[PDB]
């Protein structure tokens, strides 16, 4: 209640940034206990490959949340346990990370309710911009390096997935990270429930050797090549694909045999800066040790120019999804 | 259009059972208890109209105990079919989420039954293509009916449910065509390590992209060490035999049954 706002003082905020998130703890106070019965279906807003999201609103708070329902079919000490450790939630406050309400198991389907972001992911983002302009995507690097730092150091944890459709950005021009890995029931649960088309996992992940964030920092380098290029790059593009978006398919295992055994891509030269491309390349180095590490990340040439160039981030947002 | 067409005012939907992501499974009522999966298909095209016509072409060509029962289809308003309801539940939930006490001898039942059903399939030229415990239903707990084949006409529109029964040459998707007998003997044969050891493999890899990568490498396979210590030592090589790496190398089901025939004469 006021234990998450002491927590907050241990954070260095702005002016503007404190005034969001003791906004949003007092919303957090408006719900109790969460169940299927306490919502109203407003929208549909995403079908992953794992559960459908919708956007619903909460009767006795009033309050519009975002539902992820993730079915899977597990032994009801599992489903305790799971909620259980998906309450560290409710003590991920900031501002690069998605806000959580609540988590609660109906029928078949583990119920996660969790803060509103009217524009969506960056993958549904990326569908509409074609490519994503460099500029915003130094902000966006900012805001992943920022998240995955926070987890580290507030959680001890790791975000295990970070792709563009776990990346959600706000009207307000928030970026923040959400689905990460804050129970060890359901990471367990979801390998054996679903199938992947494509892979953003560190080649050090696929081979069972041992792993740290190196692996997030590796899938952001990933996901900024594939936002920077409007195109998935484990099969890197083609001499003619290449000079069909600038100017002047593989099936699941065939991918993740090529992020073990082929050179990771680079940032097509040319169109893009030097820095920008130096930094996707010391992401996406094999190689966790000499991969670059988070300090190493906020200090590269390519985050100072980008958190010093002023934005206007919410604006190109709203101007290219309405 | 054929006679196992039937008119949805004369099924009246109940309970929803499951839901994946190519349909919905409904208990349902149509001259007594029945099973209804209508498919997430609002748009069907020409073409997966057929698809759906050709699918229900195979379905229309099984009868037999340990296969579940084909009653009928909808193309209407929406594609569905409609089989008969078990009253147990699947194979899975037995095994792994209501943790139920099966005794040695009715996991050879379960095993042998569930051959049974394949080499029926098998001998009507049908592959599954996607075997696993969740497709394996215990009618009123004694008699395994086999489910979940067929569509794969309409599913291809490799399995997106899950990797842990997919056999090496069909998790690498190198042919055309990895589908044959033998994948559906490997699925057999982890439904088989399910069953003799309670719970699922490569249960302490938790990525399924690691289990992709490994399980096509042959790097990791389903660890024989937890069988239990009641299993047979004949059964202990016939889950070996059917989850061997090499697609030739692994028994078909006319000798996988006749295997556990003989062990079932104690
Ligand atoms: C692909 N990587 S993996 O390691 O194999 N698997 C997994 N990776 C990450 C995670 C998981 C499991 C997992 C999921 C999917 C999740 C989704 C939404 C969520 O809600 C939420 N709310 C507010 C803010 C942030 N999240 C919390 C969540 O916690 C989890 O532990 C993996 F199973
Ligand atoms: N809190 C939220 N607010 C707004 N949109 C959300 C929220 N949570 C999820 N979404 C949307 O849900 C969509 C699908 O998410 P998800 O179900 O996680 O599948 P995915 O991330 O596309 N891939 P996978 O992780 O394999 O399921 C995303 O594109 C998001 O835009
Ligand atoms: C003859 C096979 C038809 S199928 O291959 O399309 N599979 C199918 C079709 C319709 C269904 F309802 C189902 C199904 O899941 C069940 C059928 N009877 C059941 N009884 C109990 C449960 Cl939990 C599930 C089912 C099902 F597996």
């Amino acid at each position: 209640l006021e234990a998450l706002q002491k927590k907050l003082e241990e954070l260095e905020l702005d002016e503007q940034q404190r005034k969001r998130l003791e906004a949003f703890l007092t919303q957090k106070q408006k719900v109790g206990e969460l169940k299927d019965d306490d919502f109203e279906k407003i929208s549909e807003l995403g079908a992953g490959n794992g559960g459908v999201v919708f956007k619903v609103s909460h009767k006795p708070s009033g309050l519009v949340m975002a539902r992820k329902l993730i079915h899977l079919e597990i032994k009801p000490a599992i489903r305790n346990q799971i909620i259980r450790e998906l309450q560290v939630l409710h003590e991920c406050n900031s501002p690069y990370i998605v806000g959580f309400y609540g988590a609660f198991y109906s029928d078949g389907e583990i119920s996660i309710c969790m803060e509103h972001m009217d524009g969506g992911s960056l993958d549904q983002v990326l569908k509409k911009a074609g490519r994503i302009p460099e500029q915003i995507l130094g902000k966006v690097s900012i805001a992943v390096i920022k998240g995955l730092t926070y987890l580290r150091e507030k959680h001890k944890i790791m975000h295990r997935d970070v792709k563009p459709s776990n990346i959600l950005v706000n009207s307000r021009g928030e970026i923040k990270l959400c689905d990460f890995g804050v129970s060890g029931q359901l990471i367990d649960a979801m390998a054996n429930a679903f199938v992947g088309t494509r892979s953003y996992m560190s080649p050090e992940r696929l081979q069972g050797t041992h792993y740290s964030v190196q692996s997030d920092i590796w899938s952001m380098g990933l996901s900024l090549v594939e936002m920077a290029v409007g195109r998935y790059p484990i099969p890197p593009p083609d001499a003619k694909e290449l000079e069909l978006m600038f100017g002047c398919p593989m099936a699941i295992f065939e991918l993740l045999d090529y992020i073990v055994n082929e050179p990771p891509p680079k940032l097509p030269s040319g169109v893009f800066s030097l820095e920008f491309q130096d930094f996707v390349n010391k992401c996406l180095i094999k190689n966790p040790a000499e991969r670059a590490d988070l300090k190493q990340l906020m200090v590269h040439a390519f985050i100072k120019r980008s958190d010093a160039e002023e934005v206007d981030f919410a604006g190109w947002l709203c101007s290219t999804i309405g | 259009s054929d006679d196992w067409e039937i008119e949805a005012s004369e099924v009246m939907l109940s309970t929803r059972i499951g839901s994946g992501s190519f349909g919905t499974v409904y208990k349902g009522k149509w001259h007594g208890d029945v099973a209804v999966k209508i498919l997430k298909v609002v748009d069907p095209t020409p073409e997966q109209f057929q698809a759906f016509r050709n699918e229900v072409a195979v379905l229309r060509k099984t009868r037999h105990v340990n296969i579940l029962l084909f009653m009928g289809y909808m193309t209407k308003d929406n594609l569905a079919i409609v089989t008969q309801w078990c009253e147990g539940s699947s194979l899975y939930k037995h095994l792994h989420v209501q943790e139920t006490k099966f005794q040695m001898f009715q996991l050879i039942d379960i095993a042998r039954q569930t051959a049974q059903g394949m080499d029926y399939l098998h001998a009507k030229n049908i592959i599954h293509r996607d075997m696993k415990s969740n497709n394996i239903f215990l009618h009123e707990g004694l008699t395994v009916k086999i489910g979940d084949f067929g569509l794969a006409t309409v599913k291809s529109r490799q399995p997106t449910g899950s990797v842990l029964w997919m056999a090496p040459e069909v998790i690498r998707m190198q042919d055309n065509n990895p589908f044959s007998f033998q994948s559906d003997v490997y699925s057999y044969g982890i439904v088989l390590y399910e069953l003799m050891t309670g719970e699922l493999p490569y249960s302490h890899i938790n990525n399924r992209d690691q289990i992709i990568f490994m399980v096509g490498r042959g790097y990791a396979s389903p660890d024989l060490s937890k069988l239990y210590k009641n299993c047979p030592k004949a059964m202990k090589r016939l889950v070996a035999d059917c989850v061997k790496k090499v697609k030739e190398e692994r028994p078909l089901f006319p000798q996988i049954l006749s295997s556990i025939e003989l062990l079932q004469h104690s």
